C-alpha cells in the first residue's frame, strides 16, 4: 500500500518577521536500508510548478534562502520558516522518496497572511433582463473584502433553505489588505424563479454578531 | 542546470488518449529518472512513473493500465500518454528530473524531483468551444459584470478599457454541471458617482473571437 503522508494545519496564517512551523507525517518510517531518510519539502505559488526547498529531510537546495529549515526523523518532521517574508505565501508539499512505486506526496499546506477580523460587505444582485428572456436565471451573492476566509452563505427562496443548485468562488487574499472576496451564484430556471417571491441571502461570518441578509422581491425595485 | 521543455495538447475529450512530451537541456540525459507528476484541481500531487535513459520505467500501481512513458535518447526526449482519459484525469501535469537511477549515485547525489517544467493544463470535457454571455449585474455601491456559458478557458475582463483597476474582483470560474464555466467581476464604487460616471466592462474570449463590451448601469 502508499505510504499516506499527512501534513497539518491545512491552512496557516502567518505574520510577516514571525516564525512560522508546519508539519509533515509518514503513515511508517522514512529511514531507507542505504541510512538516508528521503524526505523532501516544496513550495508551491499559483500559477507556478512546485520548488523544492529542502531533501533529505534537512539539506538546504541551492540559492534557497536560509530562513527555510528542516527537520524531524523516522516518521515525523517539521519545516520551519524562521521569519516569514511575503513571498513565503502559497502551498507546501512534503514527499516521500524512501518506498516506490509510488512515490507519495501529503496533500498540502495554504500558508496565508494572519490579519485582522473583517466582517464582509454584502450585496445581493438579481438576474438581469436580458438573461431572463434567455430562459435562465442567475441570481449573485457578493461578500466583499473579508476575513478569514471561512464564512457560510446560504439562500433561502421565500424562506425555504436551498441546497444542491448553487456554486461559490473565491479570490486570492489580497496582496495589499490580506482580505478574501467570495461569489455564490444560485441558478434557476426562468420558471422556477417565476413561481416565487422573496430572494435571499444570509451571511453568516466571524466578523459579524449575527448572521446578515440581503434581499429583493421580484418584480419589484 | 537541467532545464526541461514541455509540450502538447491539453484539452480533450473523453476515451482520448493524453499524450505530453518533454526535451532535456542543460545537462546529461543519463543517470537519473524523468518522471510524470499531476495535480488535480485545488488537490494535490499524484506520482504517474518514470523511466530513465535505458528505458527501465516504474509506474504508480493506481495508473499502471492506462499509463505508457517512453523515451528517446537520441533526441534526449520522454514522453507521457494515458489511454480513456477521463474527467478525474483532469490536472495539471508536469514533467520533472527524479532521483538518481542507481544506488550509490541514489545515496550520495542531491537529485529527486528537484527540477520541474512548467506545466500543462489538462481538461477532460465533451464541451465543444463557445464564447461567453455577458449580463450586468446592476448597482460605496457593487456593480460588476456575469460572464456566463463559455468554454474553453480562458476569459479576460477589464473594466472601462483599463482605466479602472481598483476595487476590482474577478472571481476564478466554476465549471458547471453543463460543462460550461461562468463567472462574474465586480466593482466597488462610490454610490454618488453611480448617475455621473460610466461603467464598461470588456471582456475577451479568444477561442471563440468574443468581445464585448457591456455597460453597467442603475435599474429603473
Amino acid at each position: 500500500a502508499d505510504i499516506v503522508m499527512t501534513q497539518s494545519p491545512l491552512s496557516l496564517p502567518v505574520t510577516l518577521g514571525q516564525p512560522a512551523s508546519i508539519s509533515c507525517r509518514s503513515s511508517q518510517s522514512l529511514v531507507h536500508s542505504d541510512g538516508n531518510t528521503y524526505l523532501n519539502w516544496f513550495q508551491q505559488r499559483p500559477g507556478q510548478s512546485p520548488r523544492r526547498l529542502i531533501y533529505k529531510v534537512s539539506d538546504r537546495d541551492s540559492g534557497v534562502p536560509d530562513r527555510f529549515s528542516g527537520s524531524g526523523s523516522g516518521t515525523d518532521f517539521t519545516l520551519k520558516i524562521s521569519r516569514v517574508e511575503a513571498e513565503d505565501v502559497g502551498v507546501y508539499y512534503c514527499m516521500q522518496g524512501t518506498h516506490w512505486p509510488p512515490y507519495t506526496f501529503g496533500q498540502g499546506t495554504k500558508v496565508e497572511i494572519k490579519r485582522t477580523v473583517a466582517a464582509p460587505s454584502v450585496f445581493i444582485f438579481p438576474p438581469s433582463d436580458e438573461q431572463l428572456k434567455s430562459g435562465t436565471a442567475s441570481v449573485v451573492c457578493l461578500l466583499n473584502n473579508f476575513y478569514p476566509r471561512e464564512a457560510k452563505v446560504q439562500w433561502k427562496v421565500d424562506n425555504a433553505l436551498q441546497s444542491g443548485n448553487s456554486q461559490e468562488s473565491v479570490t486570492e487574499q489580497d496582496s495589499k489588505d490580506s482580505t478574501y472576496s467570495l461569489s455564490s451564484t444560485l441558478t434557476l430556471s426562468k420558471a422556477d424563479y417565476e413561481k416565487h417571491k422573496v430572494y435571499a441571502c444570509e451571511v453568516t461570518h466571524q466578523g459579524l454578531s449575527s448572521p446578515v441578509t440581503k434581499s429583493f422581491n421580484r418584480g419589484e425595485c | 542546470q537541467v532545464q526541461l521543455q514541455q509540450w502538447g495538447a491539453g484539452l480533450l475529450k473523453p476515451s482520448e488518449t493524453l499524450s505530453l512530451n518533454c526535451a532535456v537541456y542543460g545537462e546529461s540525459f543519463s543517470g537519473y529518472y524523468w518522471s510524470w507528476i499531476r495535480q488535480p484541481p485545488g488537490k494535490g500531487l499524484e506520482w504517474i512513473g518514470e523511466i530513465n535513459h535505458s528505458g527501465s520505467t516504474n509506474y504508480n500501481p493506481s495508473l499502471k493500465s492506462r499509463v505508457t512513458i517512453s523515451v528517446d535518447t537520441s533526441k534526449n526526449q520522454f514522453s507521457l500518454k494515458l489511454s480513456s482519459v477521463t474527467a478525474a484525469d483532469a490536472a495539471i501535469y508536469y514533467c520533472a528530473r527524479g532521483y538518481a537511477d542507481t544506488p550509490v549515485f541514489r545515496r550520495y547525489y542531491y537529485y529527486g524531483m528537484d527540477v520541474w517544467a512548467k506545466g500543462t493544463t489538462v481538461t477532460v470535457s465533451s464541451a465543444s468551444t463557445k464564447g461567453p454571455s455577458v449580463f450586468p449585474l446592476a448597482p460605496t455601491a457593487a456593480l460588476g459584470c456575469l460572464v456566463k456559458d463559455y468554454f474553453p478557458e480562458p476569459v479576460t475582463v477589464s473594466w472601462n478599457s483599463g482605466a479602472l483597476t481598483s476595487g476590482v474582483h474577478t472571481f476564478p470560474a466554476v465549471l458547471q454541471s453543463s460543462g460550461l464555466y461562468s463567472l462574474s467581476s465586480v466593482v466597488t464604487v462610490p454610490s454618488s458617482s453611480l448617475g455621473t460616471q460610466t461603467y464598461i466592462c470588456n471582456v475577451n474570449h479568444k477561442p471563440s473571437n468574443t468581445k464585448v463590451d457591456k455597460r453597467v448601469e442603475p435599474k429603473s
